[PDB]
Formats: structure tokens, sequence, C-alpha cells
RNA sequence: GUAUGUAAGCGUAUUACCGGCCGGUACUAUUACUUU
């Protein structure tokens, strides 16, 4: 079954360029998930990702540019308030020089220090680098 | 998948993208809501209503000439019964284990076949005491399996 | 007592709940062929001489 | 409920039937004087013009709620005047920052103006004085009560 | 008899009307408002021969139900026995043009 | 001696001039003979004539109770007001009632409890119809351009494309003008066996 | 290629015999055809794989062949591929 | 020239009133979560 629409997304990408698949036959379209594709956009990570959609559920195309390392999902959505969020970053990335973990708050989706400049305390989705 | 089962078999229909076409029949919403009048109040279940108006007329889709479901075009013009119909089709084919097990017992492969819809039952029927369907204090009872479909 | 509360509905309240509809859409298929009766007496009078 | 079933006589203490002389005549349409709350809880419309006793009632007996206010769910209704809810809340563990379900149950009092409460319903709770042994509490408002699947419905 | 001879008559139960018992069966057998007879295969003998006599000149037809009373009492609905029934009335169902 | 509006533009609204306009050249659109038994209760609401920059491009308010019957008309709609409202592209467009919840601290629901019908997919989908009203659409698909943007892929394979394509940079416009998303229409020739 | 870069745009004859689901959107290979019985002359619509014994209603001549897959009439049938 | 990370207008309970855009007052399905 499928249990979390959000984690089974995240890792076929993750598996696509290891044997170097450039494209992404991806499912199946939540709006939740459109609010994160383009935060890999938004520092560049893939390519062109589209999303035809089927009157059941969508499903989405990804194009990738090859300059990942592996994206991430805790499981399930732990709540992180603001003077808690530096211990998701040293257990969760190689440094503090790059590498984004992805919360959500109250205020929407970002990136972490983007919530370190808007500062409003929220739970976990996954992480990238 | 495949719930009491090893198999992972997938088998359904495939509807289309659009929700009008047939755009060419001439044919109304309106005739077929005479037609479940005409035909539905003959005892058919839900289903196999809309296996007649396919293959005959042809409609495609009453999803796509009339809104509603189709229980509610049983209901709307007053055709639902106290019954539902797909555990009635289980009922039917749990009372045919108490014809098979009555005098022909040692059958302990049909013997394990009891064990699943009186589990389909109670699994799925506590579903439909939830939806306000039929009333709780509804207790399927093994007399019962007889009179309840016939 | 508690099951007769709101119970002008059943054998002859259901159409005298749906009687909001039987005084309207039954008359005004015809008035509004009356209401157009400019280019309907006219119509058929040009269609008789000609 | 009641026709004033008691092998004593029962009655809301603090008021009498004063006949004929009277500054003016203050019938006040009923002899019972039914308080109110007033925080922020709208009183019954039952409650003015009862004719159940109950001294442990909060809007007619010598009582005045106090404490705290919560919500919650309720169980069972069999004893006299009282009924058994339930809440539900988690808490916080250490070793995982991961939580429960765990619950407590108080038992708690009924007013009869809130005759007929069933289970599953759904009934607010505030604090009162101590009843009996274990009642500090005492049923606000039947708010929502409203099972829409299984329980709050006819058939 | 068939399964398929049994749905016949849940239709029955739906619309059309019912006569239950010896007595109720030979009032409407009397005045021949009954279409079609029912006899269970465990029907008292004279019994089995009795209702048939009438069918000669009532020029009705009638059925051999391969089951007991106790199912042809719960393949209508109720609980109690059947031994005999007469549709005084098709409704809705499918036994006014059928062969077994 | 030229009579406007009252008989088209109840239940709607007597503003304006330029609907008003239309309204003197509805009464002589029902001088076709073949659609004098419908027009004459076809009602109209609104209308507007919105350009795109050097052409006009007409809004028709439909009140759709009459959708079942607007459609089978309207191929003859647009072809007989075109050339009398030239070269000025119409298209019937009916504004919904569209039931918000307020973009607030949850801002309070009641009344108009919002059936699913009336949610902001009817800003597209409710919308996106009746702008190609005989395309047929088979496929919409959403590219997701870079700074967050984006572009609508809108599909009709054969059905009537030889009568609507000159309209469809037309259609661009006023989509990006009542509901904002940006939308190219897709061709193909291919009858792909399905 | 394994590593291409369009998935968009397939090739159309390959997704016509890829699935009846698995495709980039979902519509069944079934139809609808109008067949005339051969020994009559009445119009009548059927599904392709229809499930189903349909005559006319005095045209009973053979209309329909009972199987699991698609109506399989040799000889017997005068139809088109073509929604009516 | 450019950028957009800024607020308002504009696809609408951007709440009702008295005030100088601006104070006071009519006056809101909940939780869990997080904010101070």
């Amino acid at each position: 079954v499928r249990m979390n629409v959000l984690a089974d997304a995240l890792k076929c990408i993750n598996n696509a360029e290891k044997r170097g698949k450039r494209q992404v036959l991806l499912r199946p379209c939540s709006k939740v998930i459109i609010k994160f594709l383009t935060v890999m956009m938004k520092h560049g990570y893939i390519g062109e990702f589209e999303i035809v959609d089927d009157h059941r559920s969508g499903k989405i195309v990804v194009n990738l540019t090859g300059r990942l390392n592996k994206c991430g999902v805790i499981s399930p959505r732990f709540d992180v308030p603001i003077n808690d969020i530096e211990k998701w970053t040293n257990n969760l990335l190689p440094s503090r020089q790059f590498g984004y973990v992805v919360l959500t708050t109250s205020g929407g989706i970002m990136d972490h220090e983007e919530a370190r400049r808007k500062h409003l305390g929220g739970k976990i989705l996954g992480f990238f680098f | 998948g495949r719930m009491h089962a090893p198999g992972k078999g997938i088998s359904q229909s495939a509807l289309p993208y659009r929700r009008t076409v047939p755009s060419w029949l001439k044919l109304n919403a309106d005739d077929v809501k005479e037609q479940i009048k005409k035909l539905g109040k003959k005892g058919l279940t839900p289903s196999k209503i809309g296996i007649i108006l396919r293959d005959s007329h042809g409609v495609a889709q009453v999803r796509f000439v009339n809104g509603n479901k189709i229980l509610r075009i049983m209901k709307s013009v007053g055709l639902k019964p106290d019954i539902p119909e797909d555990l009635y089709h289980m009922i039917k084919k749990a009372v045919a284990i108490r014809k098979h097990l009555e005098r022909n017992r040692k059958d302990k492969d049909g013997k394990f076949r009891l064990i699943l819809v009186e589990s389909r039952i109670h699994r799925l029927a506590r579903y439909y005491k939830t939806k306000s369907v039929l009333p709780p204090n509804w207790k399927y009872e093994s007399s019962t399996a007889s009179a309840l479909v016939a | 007592m508690l099951a007769d509360q709101a119970e002008a509905r059943r054998q002859k309240v259901r159409e005298a709940r749906k009687r909001r509809e039987e005084r309207i859409a039954t008359k005004k298929q015809e008035l509004i062929a009356l209401h157009a009766k400019e280019d309907e007496i006219a119509a058929k009078a040009a269609t008789a001489g000609h | 409920m009641a026709d004033q079933n008691e092998r004593a006589f029962q009655k809301q203490f603090g008021v009498n039937l004063n006949r004929k002389v009277k500054p003016g005549i203050t019938k006040k349409k009923l002899l019972r004087r039914s308080r109110d709350v007033g925080l922020g809880f709208k009183t019954p419309r039952e409650a003015i013009d009862g004719t159940y006793i109950d001294k442990k009632c909060p809007w007619t007996g010598d009582v005045r709620i106090r404490g705290r206010i919560l919500t919650g769910v309720v169980r069972k209704a069999k004893m006299q005047r009282t009924i058994v809810i339930r809440r539900d809340y988690l808490h916080f563990v250490r070793k995982y920052s991961r939580f429960e379900k765990r619950h407590r149950n108080m038992s708690v009092h009924c007013s009869p103006v809130f005759r007929d409460v069933e289970h599953g319903d759904i009934v607010t709770i505030g604090e009162c004085r101590p009843l009996s042994k274990t009642v500090r509490f005492n049923v606000l408002k039947v708010s929502k009560g409203q099972g829409a699947k299984k329980s709050f419905k006819k058939y | 008899a068939l399964e398929s001879t049994n749905a016949r008559l849940a239709l029955v139960m739906k619309s059309g009307k019912y006569c239950l018992g010896y007595k109720q069966t030979l009032k409407t057998l009397r005045q021949g408002k009954a279409k079609l007879v029912l006899i269970a295969s465990n029907t008292p003998a004279l019994r089995k021969s009795e209702i048939e006599y009438y069918a000669m000149l009532a020029k009705t037809e009638v059925q051999h139900y391969s089951g007991t009373n106790i199912e042809l009492g719960t393949a209508c609905g109720k609980y109690f026995r059947v031994c005999t029934l007469s549709i005084t009335d098709p409704g809705d169902s499918d036994i006014i043009r059928s062969l077994e | 001696m030229a009579i406007g509006s009252k008989i088209i533009k109840p239940g709607g609204s007597d503003p304006d001039d330029f609907e008003k306009s239309i309204a003197q050249a509805l009464v002589e659109l029902e001088a076709n003979s073949d659609l004098k038994p419908y027009l004459r209760d076809l009602h109209i609401t609104r209308a507007r004539e919105i350009e795109f920059g050097s052409k006009k491009a007409v809004i028709i308010y439909v009140p759709i109770p009459q959708q079942k019957v607007f459609q089978k008309i309207q191929i003859i709609l647009v072809r007989e007001l075109e050339k009398k409202f030239s070269g000025k592209h119409v298209v019937v467009i009916a504004e919904r009632k569209i039931l918000p919840k307020p973009t607030r601290k949850a801002r309070n629901p009641l009344k108009q409890k919002r059936p699913r019908s009336r949610t902001l997919t009817a800003v597209y989908d409710a919308i996106l119809e009746d702008l190609v009203f005989p395309a047929e659409i088979v496929g919409k698909r959403i590219r997701v351009k870079l700074d967050g943007s984006q572009l609508v892929k809108v599909h009709l394979d054969k059905n009537q494309q030889t009568t609507i394509e000159h309209k469809v940079d037309t259609f661009t416009s006023v989509y990006k003008k009542l509901t904002g998303r940006d939308v190219t229409f897709e061709f193909p020739d291919n009858y792909l066996n399905v | 290629m394994p590593l291409a870069k369009d998935l968009l745009h397939p090739l159309p004859a390959e997704e016509k015999r890829k699935h009846k689901l698995k495709r980039l959107v979902q519509h069944p290979n079934s139809y609808f055809m109008d067949v005339k019985c051969p020994g009559c002359y009445r119009i009548t619509t059927v599904f392709s794989h229809a499930q189903g014994v349909v005559v006319c209603a005095g045209c009973a001549t053979i209309l329909c062949q009972p199987t699991g897959g698609r109506a399989k009439l040799t000889e017997g049938c005068s139809f088109r591929r073509k929604p009516q």
C-alpha cells in the first residue's frame, strides 16, 4: 500500500542517476509534492520537471541534470521548534557548507537557512544533498 | 494486493479522459432514468444494471451523461432496497457454504473457505455499519444466512 | 412524539414540499411562446400568405 | 423524570411559598431562582422551568462552578445522574521524541437537564466542589454530541 | 429445484401477492385467480394428490419444488415452513412464461 | 426602431453600453429563422470586451442553466456575430459564484458551506472547457519553468481543429486575462490509437 | 536509449502495443462499433468486449460471438471502428 | 539600465459603526503542531 506519498516519490529520483537515468517517470501529483520539486530548481539540482494530469491522480515526468548526490526523508513528520533545528543539521548533512534539510512550518515549505531567517518552527519532511 | 490470496494480479476497467463523450449519443440522461425505472425494478443489482446499458444501446458511461452515482439513481426514483448489493452476493456465496458443507464434510479446503467470507463479511460489514446504510445492532447470525438472501 | 416532529414530508407533503416547482415550470414552458407572440402570431401570418 | 419520589421530601432549599403579603407581587412565573454560570456558557432553557430538585446541580443547587474547563467523550451512563466520560492527550518521551495513547477516566455528575446522553457522545466538562469521593466536576454543555456515523442518528 | 427458478420467486417478494397454507391456496384455487402453484417434495401424499386434480379443471400449472419445507419456507423471506403456495398475482417476475 | 436589452440581459446587469450594443445585435440574430425557437428565453447576465492590444476579444456571460442548449447553438452564435462584430473574437464565458474561505486567521466559512464544484479548480476547470469550447480537450500537462513559473499544455487531436486554430493566439490572451495561467495549445496530427 | 531525454513525446506505435493501462494517459484499446448482421439490415451499436449476448428487436441473426476477449465474428458482421 | 527578498492596489466577509489614510467599538468550525 502506498503509505506515504511523499517519500516513495523521493527515492526513485535517487534510483535514477546511479544507472544514469536522466529522466524520471513519477507518480501521483499531490500539491504538497508540487511545493517541493521547485526547491530543487531553487538551487538548480535537477532538470525540467513536468506534470500531466489524468483524472485520477496525475503523474510527473522529471528530467535531471545530474548534480545530485542523494535526496532523503525523515519519517514521519517530527515536530521541531526553533531552538532545536541545529540538531537536525549535523546528523543529516555532511557539513555546514552545503546541503539543505527541508522542513515545513505554519508559513510554508522552505529551506532551513530560509527558516533560520524566517524564524518559525516546523515539521521535517526530508533532506537532500 | 489480492488480500486472501498469493497473487499480485491486477484486473480492472480503464476509464477514458473526457467526461461528456458520447456527445453523438442522441440518448439523454432522461430515458435511461426511465430505463432504471424500467429495468432496475426487475430486481437487478447495481453492477449488472450498469452492464446492460453498455452492450445494448450502448452508453459508454452514465456518469458522463448524469452526475449522480447509480445507487442515487436508484434512490432518486426509489430503487434502493434494504440490503447493499455486494455483500448480498457474498452472503449468497456464504449460504452455498452451508449447502455444500452440511452433508459433504471433511472438505477442510472448503471449510477453510468459510473463514474467508465470514471475515469478508465482518471486516466489510463493519464498514457499512459505520456509513449508516444499515443500522448497528445488525449482527450476522448463522441461521440468518438462509433468510437474508431468500 | 419525537418521531413526528418535522414529519410534514412523508406522503402528501413530499409533493406539498415539491409544490415550489410544480407551479413554475409547468406553466412557463408555454408563456415564453406567449411572451414571443410578436414573432409567433406575425410568423405564421407570413407563412400563410406566402 | 421525578414525581418527587423519595422517602423524604425534596425541594430546592432557600425558597418558600409566600402567598399574599409580598413586596408587590413577585410571581417570577415560577418560585425557582435559577442562577447562571456566566462564563460565556448559555443556560439551558429547561433549567429555569424545571421540576427536578437536584441539590448537587450546578445550575440549581448550592454549587458554583470553579477550576478549569475541558472537553471530551463519554462512554457509560447507567449510574444515577452520573455519566462516565473519557479524555485523550499525549505524552512526550525522552528516548524517541515520540508519543502514546494513554488516557485517564474521571466520573462526573449530571443534572437531568442533559437527559439522554449516550455512547459515544461529546461533552465538555468543568470543575466544582467535591460531591462524593470522586466527583469534583460537573457537565457544562452538550456541545456537539454528534456521531454522524454510528451513534447519533435514528434508524 | 434449480437456483435459477428460485430467483424467479425472488422478485415476487418485492412485487407479487401471496397465499400461504392449504386454505389460502385452495381458496383462490376455487375462484381460479391464482396462476402458479408450488409443491415441495415432502408434501403429504394425499395432499400431494389432491391439489393437482383441481389443476386438471382449473387449467393451472404446478411445480415440484425439489427442496424441503424448511428451505422453501425460508426461500420466501419467512421463517416458518412452506409446503404449498399459490402466487395469485405475478407482479414483476418472469414465471408468466417460463418452463422447467 | 432599435430594440436592445431587457429581453436577454435579465437577470444580470443593465450596464454597460458595450453589453447594450450587442443586445441590439442580439435582436437581429433572432432573425436567422432557425434559432428563434430557442433564443427567445436564452438569457445573458453580463458581457465584457477586453482587447489584445489591437483587436478586441468579446466575453459573453452565460448564466449556465442552459449550457446543455448553449452548446449546440454555439457553432452558429460565433459565426454570424463575428461577421457583424469583426474583427472581435467572441466566446461565451460563464463567470461563476466562487465560494471562498478568505486568507485570514482561518476565517469563518458559514454561510455557503462550499460544495466541491465551487472551489478554485472552477477558476481553471469550469473556465477552461468554456474557453476552448468545441476543442474536445484530451490532455492537460503542467510545464514548470525555472523561476517558479508555469506553462500548461492543452491538447486537441483533430476535433474541429480547422475552425478555431486561428483563435488559440486569442485563447492565450483571455485565459491569462481571466485566470492567469500561461497556456500553449497542442496540435498533434497523430490519431493516437488508444 | 535507456538514458532517454524525451518521455513526454514517445513514438506512437509502441505506445499502441504497450498496455491498456500503463500509458501516459488512460484510455483502453476498446471502442464501439455499429454492427449490421449480414442476414438483416438494422443498425445496432455495441461494445468491443461486449461480454453480453445482444440481438436486435426483430433481427436476431448472429450479432455477437461469446468469448472472453473481443467478439470475433467471422463472415457474419459489418461494422466500423468509429464513435457513432 | 537592471534585480526582487519589500508594502499597497488588483480575481472580493480586505468584517459592521463613530472618529483623523488614521483611534475607539459591532463582532469569528476546533484540535495536534509551532510562535512570542
